RNA sequence: GAGACUUGGGCAAUGUGACUGCUGAUCAGC
RNA sequence: GCUGAUCAGCAGUCACAUUGCCCAAGUCUCUU
């Protein structure tokens, strides 16, 4: 009942769930009142942040052996940035399924997605518009829910790589330095 | 021939009676009522210096409002050799640890602050009632129902009975509302709420000595003709406001929090729409009551308020809402200004034209008020007059202040004598008519009145109580008097010799208000004679009636540590905890209170809750509580709400979210509970 | 009137009388009907309608005369407002004006 | 109506 | 020919410690009637006691430590003059003599 | 911004105290 | 037919004790 357009979300994310309560917990913002069977996504995004960070670091450590550690850590910090996660979440149309009931949050989300459509979902220079942290948080929680459903870090890495491939390929050519 | 004031005979008698048996002193407002408090404080100062761990004691001066607490702290500081602390919510007292309170009492001998601060301080075991030598409660008539004064007094029924402090109650009026019939019952109830009987002066020498600071102002009535007919521009404005309300009901701002009535029976509009509706209805009231010119000032006040709201608004739709409201206000202002200007054919002299339009464009109430003002202060010295004007509504203060500014800069005789000023209660209205983003004027209205810069005070029930103001020659009660305490206490503002107390009453309402004032005078006479004639040897209520006074409500909860969870603080503790769980700006949601229907109540509680109210509470998603706490079957909705909050707080304490002092656990405590498990190796290196 | 300030009468116009046309800008308006239309609800009526009338001039409200009152007074316009009053409608002190 | 009815100036402070 | 009441003047001038607490608000309490002002010459006993207690209570109210001299000096004849004014008037006397 | 407290006015719905309109029953008098 | 007494039903009015909504004023605390 709560999950509308379930197939669209699963296809865009690239994973087909076996237990859907993980997905529900992943999409549930704390301001949503009508979900009384699962908690908010904070618990999931806590785990997902660390999982995604480790997998990104492992990939860049294994493949990007040419760049010195000062550049390796810059690439790592850019790939796990909240703005990058927000841009990826918008680009894959995961913001449609966020369960929230705040007005200001929705206004910021709509303004940000409108600005991103101007750039064609390309990561601009670290973006004059407020970026909602909830988008990055729900993406991290989605990764965590994908892991917990399958209990396989290899499948989780497949999902993460499919999501991040443009940004992984681009940021391995130039290192965002500020 | 001396500067220092000596205590009088009646003050010494009051102190002698108080030091042996606690009680309430009922004296007219003035320097007599505070000097006796200072003397009582000085009497119980034997154990001030010795620290608490060595058997020391402290004193407590507990006030009703924050500004009164500041004034009393300053008075005790400047009149005694002790050192006093000021403890109110503005200090951020909520996040004070145990040590920051221990050293705080260690420094200051006398503690002055609002009732809630000390209630929270005692209920969290930061001090014990055995640690205080004396407690002083000023304006003790406020202690009824669930006011924090009565809640604090409730803590006396639980603690050790042989270590109780002295309670001293200061008041200038004993009754609060209109329950003026059967004075004896109310007085006995008040004497049971505290732990003593009322004392007041009764010797003729004592009364004459009291009258050297109290004064009985002469009180007069100024009748004016009331009329009902209204102008056509008023009809146009009302039609415009009706059309705007119809449009506003479909404004379609973002999703808003659900607002319901006090007892949750009926739904309500979102507060953002309620604010607009409230302002416009208030404007219509001012237009109906005081005339077209008063509406002209009121519409500027509304322009300012909606501009401030529009700038402070965060959503685009709310900004559009305020833009539409501002546009309607501007149309109304243009209509009123056109109506005012369509008279100027009378003459060219603008200075008298302003007075002419003001007197022609105002109801007889405003005209009679202005004429009484003019004949009262025709050509006097601005230093020779000091007057107050009491009006009911908040925006009436600003409206009358603007009208008086324009009128004063219109009359040759009042131009250099009257300096109007205004102040209102909490949720202060903007004191400007220009909506500028910032102004360099800083001095407050009450400070200006005190310093002599202003002599015409337009206040709304704010200066009736608490705030120290100098003696006032005239006190104009422009609006009808409503309550016994307001009459008695505003009558006490005209404390100067031969002071004038003026009442403005409509012709159709003269008999009603005369009968009401006669009733108030009779009630005062009954209070005086009941205090005089009653003789009692025990002079303190006994234990059985004291226990019977507090036993109606839900019994409190105490743990092994001594902390008390008062059922009337349950809602506050619940919402305060819910304000700490979110970890985002947009993650804040309060508990959802839901009243159970008949079928659901019968399904859950069975027939044991037939004819009684029950309240179910749903906590937010982040909290550990997800069990829908159910209140006990109570008589009415308010008690059921209190019961549900009480049960939720008890469950939170059992789950460890309340840190054995019934306040939400902070992060430092959470990591301190783990330091010895995960960071044990730190101790060999002298770090924690 | 709302102007309760005292003032000095300069001369009495024996040839003048109520119901006379206002000399400037109000020839269609007489002293009597203008008085009734302006404060008639306050005075009710005027007695001795055929008797004389008075012309008054105002006094300054100042009390310090050491400094020059320099300004563009437009003295002709200042003297333009000539005031003609009904005697019984104005309270009379016995105190000399000079 | 178009005008609020004017009041007289002969009001006094009746004692209550 | 007009002055403050005689007894309050005696108290004011003949008590230097007590002369620094009388203010305009304490002067408002001296609302003398016709008889006191015209024949008797000074305030009555009740008025005097009320006034003096009001002045004494200034030591504990928010008026404690205030300087009322700037608004009550003219009652007792005192005035404050800058040192520069004294110097220039000495030199001006020299100048007129020269 | 939320939550809570005391007080007053207006209105409506329950009880209870008194009276009135009207009708019936029982009873006295005519 | 006429009046009183008792009693029941209903409607209207008056007061009080509850309850509920709307509005007004004042107060406190939490939090940015």
């Amino acid at each position: 009942g709560f999950l509308i357009n379930h197939y669209y979300l699963e296809k865009n994310l690239g994973y087909t769930f076996k237990d859907r309560r993980y997905l529900l917990q992943a999409l549930t913002h704390p301001s949503y009142p009508t979900n009384r069977i699962t908690g908010s996504y904070q618990e999931l995004e806590f785990i997902g942040n660390a999982i995604l960070d480790f997998l990104i670091s492992a990939y860049i450590f294994e493949n990007n052996t040419k760049m010195n550690p000062g550049a390796l850590t810059d690439l790592r910090s850019a790939l796990v940035n909240n703005t990058t996660l927000a841009c990826i979440c918008v680009r894959h149309r995961l913001h449609f399924f966020i369960l929230a009931e705040n007005a200001k949050l929705s206004e910021i989300i709509s303004k940000f997605v409108n600005f991103q459509e101007s750039q064609g979902h390309r990561v601009t220079n670290y973006v004059n518009v407020d970026v909602p942290k909830a988008l990055g948080d729900v993406l991290e929680a989605l990764i965590a829910a994908v892991y917990l459903d399958c209990r396989d870090l290899q499948r989780t890495w497949e999902v993460i790589f499919n999501l991040f491939e443009p940004e992984l390929q681009e940021f391995t050519r130039k290192v965002p330095i500020n | 021939e001396d500067v220092e004031i000596k205590p009088r005979g009646y003050q010494l008698r009051l102190v002698d009676h108080l030091t042996k048996s606690n009680g309430i002193v009922y004296l007219p407002t003035g320097s007599g009522k505070t000097f006796v408090a200072i003397l009582v404080l000085k009497r119980f100062s034997q154990d001030f210096d010795k620290p608490i761990e060595s058997g020391g004691k402290r004193a407590l001066f507990m006030c009703n409002t924050v500004e009164l607490a500041r004034q009393q702290a300053m008075a005790v500081r400047r009149c005694t050799n002790f050192k006093v602390g000021f403890y109110v919510g503005e200090q951020g007292v909520d996040d004070w640890t145990r040590g920051m309170w221990s050293d705080e009492i260690k420094k200051n001998q006398v503690l002055v602050g609002t009732a809630q601060v000390f209630l929270d301080m005692v209920t969290q075991t930061y001090v014990a009632l055995s640690s205080l030598s004396v407690v002083i409660i000023d304006e003790c008539h406020h202690g009824t129902g669930h006011h924090p004064f009565r809640e604090f007094m409730r803590l006396f029924t639980i603690a050790n009975q042989t270590k109780l402090p002295r309670v001293v109650g200061l008041t200038g009026v004993l009754i609060k509302g209109n329950e003026i019939t059967n004075v004896a019952t109310k007085l006995k109830e008040l004497e049971i709420t505290y732990r003593g009987n009322i004392i007041t002066v009764s010797d003729t020498k004592e009364m004459e000595n009291v009258m050297l600071y109290a004064t009985k102002p002469t009180e007069v009535m100024v009748s004016f003709p009331h009329q009902e007919q209204v102008l056509t521009v008023t009809r146009l404005i009302s039609a415009e406001i009706e059309k705007f309300y119809v449009s506003l009901d479909l404004m379609n701002i973002g999703v808003q929090p659900i607002r319901r009535s006090k007892s949750l029976q009926c739904l309500r509009d979102p507060s953002k729409k309620s604010f607009v509706k409230q302002l416009f209805n208030d404007f219509l009231y001012q237009m109906k009551e005081y005339g077209i010119y008063a509406a002209s000032i009121a519409i500027i006040s509304l322009i300012v308020e909606f501009d401030i709201k529009r700038r402070q608004a965060e959503t685009l739709s709310v900004k559009l809402m305020h833009r539409t409201a501002l546009t309607l206000c501007e149309k109304i202002r243009h209509l009123l200004v056109q109506k005012l200007q369509d008279m100027t054919y009378d003459d060219d002299d603008d200075n008298v034209n302003t007075e002419e339009v003001i007197m022609n464009f105002s109801t007889p109430k405003v005209q009679r008020f202005l004429m009484s003002l003019k004949v009262s202060f025709a050509d006097k010295d601005p230093k020779d007059i000091c007057c107050l004007v009491f009006v009911e509504r908040r925006y009436t203060c600003k409206c009358i202040y603007g009208l008086l500014l324009n009128y004063i800069q219109s009359t040759p005789e009042l131009r250099n004598v009257l300096t109007p000023q205004f102040m209102v209660g909490r949720n202060n209205i903007s004191p400007d008519f220009e909506s500028v983003l910032e102004r360099k004027w800083q001095k407050s209205a009450i400070q200006q009145f005190r310093d002599g810069n202003a002599n015409l005070m337009i206040c709304s029930s704010v200066l009736e109580e608490g705030i120290d103001v100098q003696a006032c020659n005239h006190v104009f009660i422009l609006d009808p008097v409503k309550t016994f305490n307001m009459y008695v206490q505003s009558k006490g503002r005209a404390r100067t010799t031969e002071a004038k107390f003026v009442l403005f009453t409509a012709d159709k309402e003269r008999e009603k208000t005369i009968q009401q004032i006669y009733q108030y005078r009779k009630a005062h006479n009954d209070i005086a004679e009941y205090l005089k004639d009653r003789v009692l040897e025990k002079t303190e209520p006994e234990l059985y009636e004291i226990k019977g006074h507090f036993q109606d409500d839900i019994d409190p909860f105490t743990n092994e540590n001594g902390a008390v969870l008062l059922p009337n603080n349950a809602l506050a503790i619940l919402h305060r905890y819910c304000q700490t769980i979110p970890t985002d700006a947009f993650g804040f949601v309060i508990p959802w209170f839901h009243v159970l229907q008949e079928d659901e109540r019968d399904r859950i509680f069975g027939v044991s809750a037939k004819g009684k109210h029950v309240i179910s509470i749903n906590m937010p998603v982040n909290c550990m509580l997800r069990d829908t706490i159910y209140s006990d079957p109570m008589d009415n909705v308010k008690t059921a709400k209190i019961s549900a909050a009480f049960k939720a707080c008890k469950v939170l304490y059992s789950l460890g979210e309340l840190n054995e002092r019934f306040v939400p656990k902070t992060l430092k405590e959470r990591v301190a509970s783990i330091a010895d498990v995960h960071f044990e190796h730190w101790n060999k290196y002298g770090d924690s | 009137a709302n102007y309760d300030k005292p003032m000095l009468v300069t001369k009495v116009h024996r040839e003048l009388t109520p119901l006379s046309y206002m000399e400037k800008n109000q020839q269609d308006k007489t002293y009597y009907e203008f008085t009734m239309s302006k404060y008639g609800n306050r005075i009710g009526d005027v007695v001795h309608k055929d008797k004389f009338m008075i012309e008054v001039r105002d006094l300054t409200e100042q009390l310090t005369f050491y400094v020059h009152n320099r300004g563009k007074f437009n003295a002709k316009s200042k003297a333009k407002m000539k005031v003609i009053l009904i005697p019984e409608l104005c309270f009379n002190f016995n105190f000399p004006g000079d | 109506i178009d005008r609020y009815e004017q009041v007289s100036k002969d009001f006094e402070f009746i004692k209550i | 020919g007009i002055s403050l009441p005689h007894n309050v003047l005696a108290l004011w001038r003949e008590n230097p410690e007590f002369a620094k607490i009388i203010g305009p608000h304490n002067l408002r309490d001296l609302a003398l009637g016709d008889e006191e002002s015209l024949v008797k010459g000074n305030c009555s006993d009740i008025n005097y006691n009320r006034f003096v207690e009001g002045c004494r209570a200034n030591g504990q109210s928010f008026y404690a430590g205030a300087d009322f001299s700037s608004e009550v000096n003219f009652c007792v004849g005192l005035v404050t003059i800058p040192n520069k004014v004294i110097a220039d008037t000495l030199e001006a006397l020299l100048g007129v003599i020269v």
